């Protein structure tokens, strides 16, 4: 009551070509980053053209709760690249009431973690994993976001 | 605790009150006459101690200290990455209890974690029968460590290995997991040193700290004291005579590193030890950056003239090439002008850097991937290739590395779009000889052939694909015709849409006859085809027919927008072209007036189409990072867009260390 | 190790292979009906167990963790700095053994280190008979620290303290030091937990870490793992949802203070623990700045679309007041903009600042000052006042606080010079009512009464003297002719004249007739009198006779300058007015041509006079900092040097972080 | 022999009215810090200022030792300033031969020590002493330099 205040988030992941949901739920770190950049890769052009607006772009992602699954995990025990949906709640600073929930989904994901903890003293689980959102030639990708607050 | 051994190789008394029993020994060292007055055995004992202190570097007493220049020379084969020689020494019969100990550590490095325990099992039983408990203690410290690593790995395969590696692996037999999960269930590493003989608790106290984890906790805190002093030195602009606070860090970085590798302690493949290496090194590299850029007030030239810049030698290359990750090395680039720093000992760097190339050939060429060894070595391998862009490589050596990075590295840890990025990064410091273009040429041919199945799609983390692979050719070469690509198109018949459009965007490297014959049955004018067709130089000027399609796209995006607004849905498309079109207008590439009908759809669209009425508060300053000079000149002339862009820049440069905003500011707007 | 208790009050299963006994309790927490299915005994046990946890802050399991707003409450009086009320508490009579312990700690805080130990000896003998386990172990853990305090104190008063103080103060009797040396002589703190009974060892394991120094090394390493991360994300533009890594530290920070205060331990006063608070609160106040300034595309504020703004609360002031030396607080002023930060609870704070003040009135108004208390408290007294600039004080607090600083605070730690730097600094976010204008007078008259010493010189380290106090008053209240200062003028005769400096330095404040007294009085012959005379602006020009004095001083400089050059010596004066001399010519004040003869000695001189033949390599980019808004304009108007200045200026703004350079370049030169 | 290299320094302290020798033969930290700045001053009236040279200016010092001096330390055991004499040498990068010396004079240095270095364990001495440069109203002071390299 003196000083802190806390909030909550929630994390789901999924696989395409079926309604399979075999992943974590609750990104403790929940580290998110976005970036754009440029270089001299096009350091010279024939001119009289136009532009590409390359920007490179990149979306880093992190979730750490584990407890993936037993049913689908075991079944998989016997490259669609999966997909991710992200859901969080938004509040009004004036009223502080529940009126809107953030609806976020990403088209492409590809988990790739540093497959070695080897911590000298074993940890209390929570195997943080970093993700990178792939993309194809077609269109869109990156993120598609939906918003509540129809009050 | 009688004396203190300062890290500079000097000694200073702390608690001694009896005879200066440490003092006299060094007094004998300088005097030659007093060496001869000892008996032969004592003369042998004097040499027995003299040789040791030359190998440990305790030079002289602080009261007569001078300009000390300590050496570092690390000789364990694990450090020097000579993975090939290891397989020859192991394939040999030991001759002593000493020899097996070295092998048990070499087996650990090669990731054959299973057999290591067994030979580690042999040593305990055959170490009881001698007076020499050193091997038996350190036998256990390794034995416990390999156990924990076996538990951590096997769990992580079950947990996330299925999705990471795609399939299921069980490198370790089920029985072994049972046996190890039987043996160590009642072992607490803390008590280990306590239960050893009273003799072992007398002589070898120095080996106490390795028992628990406190040794990294006692060293790690000591660094945190230094990092606070060193940062404090930066914001105060002070000066440090004598033994500077920084060089203490470097000695303490190398001194510790020698102990663990030269005495064959397996701990050095653990995360916490990498943590010490990470912060200890980065602080020094940061310190050099500040030192180069001092302002000079009245004194430095008389003291430090002709800057003795920190030279990053070969013994500095491996450490960065081993312990860092790929994100971490990235961060330094945003906080150091590491291009400027000299990279000495350049001849030596080539061998080890070549050493990774040949090994990467072996593991993936053979059917056998030691998936255990795979984990600890790719991440080391990964950083190595990336960091090469600050060291000069010979032609022949550069032939090996390029031959591997394109071909034999798995698609798992370097996607196609990522592969370009690294290759170019090795084009900075090096030119593009005729040999190199042969390799990248082959990669285009091989990847071209595979892209014939109707579902062998491609992904990217850069959105680059094969298109700019050709660009690296023509940006360096000019007349590369790609014979083999000619035979490809010359034999392509019909109805291979993926192969059609794949080499469509590789037009410039093609041949004259193939071009025309390929201009036949070409992708029509699709909007993707339109821009990408422009990306290859085919389209020179927009026709109204070209514009007609552009109007169609804007209409589609608008009808989507009204659906999105009703549903309250926003998008961020990697192929979002709203921003691209509006710029074409501000430079008069498109003349049709209809663009203004769609003002209010995309914020960056409004920034260019309607500069007079644009809401500059909506301006996101990051867009300028996407804008080339020829826009950044034409941005600086417009009346509607000069009065406001200048202000936001001033705010961020003051409010950020982002030099790129500063670079945009000085040259063009001012 | 059966469970794991996160810092946030949440608990997660760690090593339970049996019933979730923790889980049932929290299942019993919300179930009022099930709480009624217990006997009264069992119900009271739950009440004894429930009352403990809520005071320990444990809330509920992680799976059902909702919005947790953990509280913080520090109640230890010493943390509240009520040094007077405890001075009555120690007079009170003892009731219980727990009360005796509470007094023992209070004794130490007041600097009476002598009687503390004896009662630490008095408690220890009577402790066992009540068979209370804890009250013994902490009584000794507290003893050995206040032992070391005495030991480290006695050497310091002998080694340096004589230089700091000038007398060999002896706070501790000879005989007392003997006994403590005897009793503790071979005391190795390590075994002290290894000594207490098995009955003790099973209940009170949790008090173990306080024995060795692993407790202070355990906590710090996490702050190094916590701080290493946050700077990484700070260079990545990342966003963290939920509890940010910085919020973790604050809970950890306040948790440490409570456990290390309310139990009345004495480790608070050592230097090492102060290290923990410095690098913790630095990271929190550092992280605030980055949040206030960065970009977002659309969803950036959609993630945690608010902040704590590091709302700095009352305890946070109490933290920064003690644990930072003046040098440490300055280090933060450079990077962060602490002015921009807001300050809540601006009334509770006011008691603290008067509390530190009104106490200082007690100590040094009386002849008795506990030197031991002076060792600890003067540092806290320093930082508390300096950092008050950012708070909005009340009128009365500004009364006392200005009163104490000038009259009562000892001269040694705070010379007359830096007093100006504090009293001015206590005006920036305030005004100067009449009641405070009166107090500053009372110093000048008191100082006026001090201008009779024969050898006093007003030694200073910032070149500012009580005339500037009067100069400070005028800048706000221009028409404030002094009243008593005039009188000291009139009664004086020319015979005793050392005060001519002070009065003539204070000529701003005099009556019209008193000025007339000065007119016939005083004289002008030397260069000080020129600039001291000019320092008021009294001298509006320079008659040719005045100019001759300027040339005459210069002739003295060359005659030397050849001598040191002939002698191979180089000197850098302190307040070389030649640099000030060069300023006039370029500012048109003197147009005499004879000054060209005097080139080639001072680089700063050359930079102004001879742009035609001035090499720019000898420019010092720190010059421009000390330049005036007008002066920076006049140089900005020139054509000879504007280009070449702009080259040295662009380079330093690029390769440096000093913001002051950044604003200078933009405003005037651009 | 491979890499590192160190150097040395030397300190000298003395009190006016006499040549009372005090010194610390080494100074490992030995931090010398010069600093100059300004925040705001002046009434900005009277039109022509005709001057303005506020530069505050300040010098700090640091040294290390375990030797205060033997004789009058014990004499006074049971405010006339504390002047300092810094001396060291300079080398020529072309030859690296001993040819040049450095002579540093400070006329007014004041001992401003944090007499609260109470540390949690018995250390290896290291009684760091920090100083602030003082300059009277009279003239000159703080710094003067003398150097060898006559050759």
């Amino acid at each position: 009551m003196k000083t802190v205040i806390q909030d909550t988030a929630d994390v789901y992941f999924k696989r395409k070509s079926d309604g399979k949901l075999v992943f974590t739920a609750e990104a403790q770190t929940a580290s998110f980053s976005q970036a754009i950049s440029e270089e001299k890769l096009r350091g010279g052009i024939g001119n009289k053209p136009l532009y590409i607006l390359k920007s490179e772009k990149e979306i880093n992602l992190t979730v750490k709760n584990a407890f993936f699954d037993l049913e689908w995990l075991a079944m998989t025990q016997g490259s669609e690249r999966y997909e991710v949906e992200y859901r969080t709640i938004a509040y009004n600073p004036d009223t502080e009431e529940v009126y809107s929930d953030i609806y976020i989904q990403f088209p492409n994901v590809s988990p790739s973690g540093e497959f070695e903890m080897s911590l000298e003293n074993g940890n209390a689980l929570a195997p943080e994993i970093k993700f990178e959102a792939l993309a194809d030639t077609d269109t869109d990708e990156m993120a598609v976001v939906i918003e509540a607050s129809r009050d | 605790y009688d004396y203190h051994f300062e890290v500079n190789g000097t000694v200073v008394r702390h608690k001694n009150k009896g005879f200066g029993y440490m003092e006299r020994f060094f007094e004998l060292k300088e005097s030659c006459d007093e060496r001869s007055k000892l008996s032969k055995k004592q003369y042998e004992r004097f040499n027995a101690l003299f040789n040791f202190f030359e190998k440990n570097g305790v030079i002289c007493m602080a009261k007569d200290a001078g300009t000390l220049n300590t050496s570092i020379e690390i000789n364990s084969l694990a450090y020097h990455g000579k993975y090939d020689v290891m397989k020859k020494f192991i394939e040999e019969q030991s001759v002593s209890i000493e020899d097996d100990y070295k092998k048990a550590f070499f087996l650990a490095c090669l990731g054959r974690w299973e057999e290591s325990y067994d030979l580690y099992s042999n040593i305990i039983l055959n170490s009881i029968d001698e007076s020499n408990g050193c091997v038996y203690y350190l036998s256990q410290i390794n034995r416990y460590r390999i156990y924990q690593s076996i538990t951590q790995a096997v769990t992580q395969f079950n947990g996330l290995g299925l999705l990471t590696f795609g399939r299921h692996y069980k490198p370790f037999t089920d029985e072994f997991l049972a046996r190890i999960e039987r043996e160590m269930t009642n072992f607490n590493i803390d008590d280990l040193f306590n239960g050893m003989p009273f003799e072992f608790q007398k002589k070898y106290k120095i080996l106490e700290f390795l028992s628990d984890n406190q040794f990294l906790y006692d060293d790690t805190v000591k660094l945190f004291e230094l990092t606070n002093k060193v940062r404090s030195e930066m914001s105060e602009g002070s000066y440090s005579f004598g033994m500077s606070s920084d060089i203490v860090v470097l000695l303490r970085l190398y001194d510790n590193l020698r102990f663990l590798y030269e005495n064959c302690l397996w701990s050095v493949s653990f995360h916490e030890f990498h943590q010490y290496i990470r912060n200890s090194m980065s602080l020094l590299i940061e310190k050099a950056e500040y030192e180069r850029t001092r302002d000079i007030d009245e004194l430095g030239f008389s003291f430090f003239g002709k800057k003795s810049g920190f030279f990053m030698e070969y013994y500095d290359f491996v450490n960065i090439s081993r312990h860092f990750k790929i994100d971490d090395i990235k961060n330094l680039e945003r906080s150091c002008s590491i291009d400027k720093i000299r990279f000495g000992e350049q001849e030596k760097i080539e061998e080890y850097l070549v050493g990774i190339a040949e090994e990467i050939t072996k593991q993936f060429s053979a059917n056998g991937m030691n998936v255990v060894f795979y984990t600890q070595f790719i991440s080391e391998a990964k950083a190595a290739l990336y960091f090469a862009k600050y060291v000069k490589l010979s032609e022949e050596g550069l032939g090996k590395i390029v031959k591997a990075l394109l071909f034999y590295f798995p698609e798992r840890d370097l996607d196609i779009g990522k592969r370009y990025v690294w290759l170019e990064r090795l084009t900075k410091c090096n030119e593009l000889p005729k040999s190199i273009i042969s390799i990248i040429d082959d990669f285009l041919v091989l990847q071209a052939e595979k892209h014939i199945d109707q579902n062998y799609s491609e992904v990217s983390s850069n959105g680059l694909y094969s298109r700019d692979y050709g660009a690296l050719i023509k940006h360096f070469e000019k007349n590369f015709i790609s014979k083999r690509l000619s035979e490809i198109t010359l034999c392509l018949t019909q109805d291979k849409q993926k192969q059609i459009d794949f080499l469509f965007k590789l037009l410039p490297l093609l041949s004259t006859n193939a071009k025309s014959h390929l201009l036949s049955f070409k992708s029509v004018e699709n909007i993707n085809d339109l821009m990408n067709g422009i990306r290859i130089g085919l389209i020179d000027e927009f026709t109204p027919e070209h514009e007609e399609l552009i109007i169609e796209y804007l209409e589609t995006r608008k009808v989507n927008y009204i659906v999105e607004k009703e549903k309250g849905i926003q998008t961020f498309s990697s192929n979002d072209y709203m921003s691209t079109f509006g710029i074409w207008y501000f430079l008069e590439e498109i003349n049709n007036s209809k663009m203004e009908e769609f003002i209010g759809m995309d914020d960056q669209y409004d920034f260019f189409v309607d500069p007079e009425n644009f809401d500059y508060k909506k301006f996101i300053p990051s867009w300028l990072k996407n804008y080339n000079d020829k826009l950044l000149g034409k941005i600086a002339g417009n009346k509607h867009m000069k009065h406001h862009v200048i202000e936001v820049l001033k705010e961020r440069v003051k409010n950020s260390n982002d030099k790129r905003y500063l670079e945009i500011l000085m040259n063009y707007f001012i």
